[PDB]
């Protein structure tokens, strides 16, 4: 990557791009980091009974207003601050500003940041304030520009995308079949667990991933037999694409050094 | 009390439409509670009379 | 693979054998990939209670009349007529008709086609209904045409016949073992949750799956011992042949390209 | 695998020795192996309740007397008479007579034959007979004869015994640890569900393997992060000796080949 | 290492440190395994309700006096005693006692020797008892000395901390992320399992593991779905690093032969 050449430009590019460059460089990495993980720290208590019920409190998890009393409001916009003055130097200090908004690190920023302002506007439908609550949490996707690990993982994910979808579509099969198998084996019972085959999909992909919760169990002996074949055919299905996908991640681990 | 997990579970009515008068261990309350099964799906969490529940979910 | 040469069969099946060939081949499998996923949709919900309590209806799922007033019974038709159609084409333009019914492929149409013509034939005993409308199901299988993965998985698990015998029977052999032991290791106690063997097969084979759904338990000493032990084996056992299955799904997987 | 020389002995133990040498020894190899299955069989179906209540019959499981009026008595007499058959026609029929008490596969026919004839003998102490009784299941093991994948698992095990020493050993470390940090984690609590380390070894042993049946549960946070520490350490522990034991398997497999 | 030279010090450090050396190095390598093993079952057996009731006895686990009749503390006093003597052997026969305290193999001794210590100096605050206690523990990890295995196992882990470091960071964020997802999902529901994310960690570390206790479990679909999701990435996640600390730990294990 090109620096700046403005002179000033490619000092900020460095300083908030490289942390190995220089002690400045590293200190605003850590106080990034430091930031990233408050923030996550912040928006997991926020959902605690505790100040939940002892308090928009309970829609948004923060109440927006100028005297700022809550603290969680006051950490989420100091978060969201230094988040905005981050991304807003790396737009201004970027040399390609084009091919700025095609890396996913920035797109994870642009994701990251949106959710506070939208709020903001819509305060100055209820299942949109919860999807967008609930998409706050891809904050913790920003630790992947500090983290090499996370990166190698996004690079197996990408690469994999085949086999991902060849397990997907393999779980899926497996589950329609045996959901179907256990709701007719277990269905002449009024103690039945199986009240439909959408209904035995939980039970499929619970048996298929040896999770076994319990909440959903054969009693007819018909159904102790698709439990059986329901089980060892997922671990056969998950065991399937799982040696290559892992082969995947060690030729992108091992590619760093 | 750590009973069987017939015991560790929370009251599922089912997908009917019914009003059978089952009885359910409650953990949280420590003790067996009615409640209304629609009489289908559930899970093992299920009694018909409270004298089971109390015995196998208590002893 | 050879054309028919008879200057219509030819271009019949290149249309509905070979998706690439052109536009319309490829808007053929598109159609018949939607068809079959209408058709696991239907068979899927037909069982919900919300259709099946306010609805015969219950036996079969759909109601066999001129007038066709339910919409699980059109949709049923609909993807039965065209199954039916696709498969009178395929049969009609194979060049091979006395080597057409040695293909898997076929032999899965057949099997998808075949429960609604017999359910009609019927209308037109009650575990053996039940026993067709869950073979319905295995209109699944018939994405095996569209979808090379799933026939990868299928030359895996014809090639790995040898080792699946191995692992049924090697997790045979230990339900059989760690079943009577946890019986007769519980089998003096007032309130024991296995009656006998045959009922302490379910906790041996979601033991050794490790599944451990938790309505079966050990509860004595020796009760305990024994689970341990049955998890241990059970793991051992199923991760004996499955490195050699994963090796033959990855040759044919790495096969085509 | 010199042949007896006696010109009746050699024909014998040819008849008994190898299948695949002639029609009649297939013939007898098919017999004792169904012989073998109806042994099981008749074992497991010996513990149902439905034949244990209405019936001696629950010490031992069937009734010795001279009328043989019980099914399961006549079924265990004619597959006690037939393994006693056979294993007097391969001691009488062995080229080493000296050596033929070392191979594991007739200790095997003898731990299968003694118990109906100690039965027998003390019938012309209850935990002894329970014990006997459990050991009764170790004919599941006369497969061994018949079946290669078996003796395969056999050298396997015989093999990979220092791997298997160390997973015990390794697991047994971690039960040790885990369990003493549950039951201090989570002790200053009137519903704890873990009222002393060996009662937690339980759900150590469980958590570790990934069964997980529910029965015992942490509570507090300082216990959910001990089991969450034990399951993760559980999943390390069994995946390290994993692969040499399928190493080995996979050697001692494909060398018949 | 060479010996020390003082033609005494020498001959006890051969008798302390090299089992194989002589017949009583075997004969002293042999007690401290058996007085390893007796502190560990004492230590695991002094929590048993039989002893902790019919009892100071349940902070500490024994009691201080000079009679001494409880058996616990006799034996742990001979375990410690017989420690302490081991530990100023191996100390006054140290050659470079300035480099003996960088090995972890004396951490342990020092670790395994300090609370009996501390409560005896305390005998002539409440957790820092319990904490105390817990530590307690790491006399299990005195084992290493005499077994092979666990020095394997130690430097496996010395070698593969960045992988477990990395393992630890992936479940980290899909933990943060499932749980997110099924509060979110189940969250406007009066029978939901998940007061709170946090709660949901403890659901999340349990999916992901795939030990599936059943405690807490989702309800709504949205709640399945994202338990399928969870279980998938989960397994994922546990299987990228573990085969590198397998490969690891293998290269350190069949270093030896
Ligand atoms: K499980
Ligand atoms: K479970």
């Amino acid at each position: 990557r090109p620096l700046p050449e403005n002179e000033f430009q490619r000092q900020v590019w460095l300083l908030f791009e490289y942390p190995e460059s220089s002690g400045p460089a590293r200190i605003i990495a850590i106080v990034s980091v430091m930031v990233i993980l408050i923030s996550i720290v912040s928006f997991c208590l926020e959902t605690l009974p505790i100040f939940r019920d002892e308090n928009s409190q309970s829609t948004i998890g923060y109440q927006q207003s100028t005297s700022f009393t809550d603290p969680f409001f006051i950490v989420e916009t100091l978060c969201i601050i230094w988040f905005s003055f981050e991304f807003l130097v790396r737009f201004f200090a970027c040399p390609s500003k084009a091919g700025f908004f095609t890396n996913i690190m920035n797109i994870i920023d642009i994701v990251a940041i949106i959710p506070y302002f939208i709020t903001l506007g819509t305060e100055l439908s209820l299942a949109i304030l919860r999807v967008i609550r609930l998409v706050r949490v891809f904050r913790i996707f920003k630790l992947s520009r500090h983290s090499k690990g996370l990166q190698i993982l996004g690079q197996t994910l990408k690469a994999s995308m085949r086999e991902l979808g060849l397990l997907i579509f393999f779980l899926f099969i497996g589950v329609i079949l045996f959901s179907s198998a256990v709701y007719f084996a277990e269905a002449d019972e009024r103690d039945s667990q199986f009240p439909s085959i959408p209904d035995a999909f939980w039970w499929a992909v619970v048996s298929m991933t040896t999770v076994g919760y319990g909440d959903m169990v054969p009693t007819t002996i018909g159904g102790k037999i698709v439990g059986s074949l329901c089980a060892i055919a997922g671990v056969l299905t998950i065991a399937l694409p799982v040696p290559v996908i892992v082969s995947n991640f060690n030729y992108f681990y091992h590619r760093e050094t | 009390g750590p009973r069987r997990k017939l015991c560790i579970l929370h009251r599922n009515p089912g997908r009917c439409y019914d009003k059978i008068p089952a009885f359910y261990y409650n953990q949280k309350k420590k003790q067996c509670e009615r409640f209304d099964w629609s009489g289908c799906g559930g899970n093992s969490n299920r009694f018909k009379t409270i004298e089971e529940c109390r015995r196998t979910c208590i002893g």
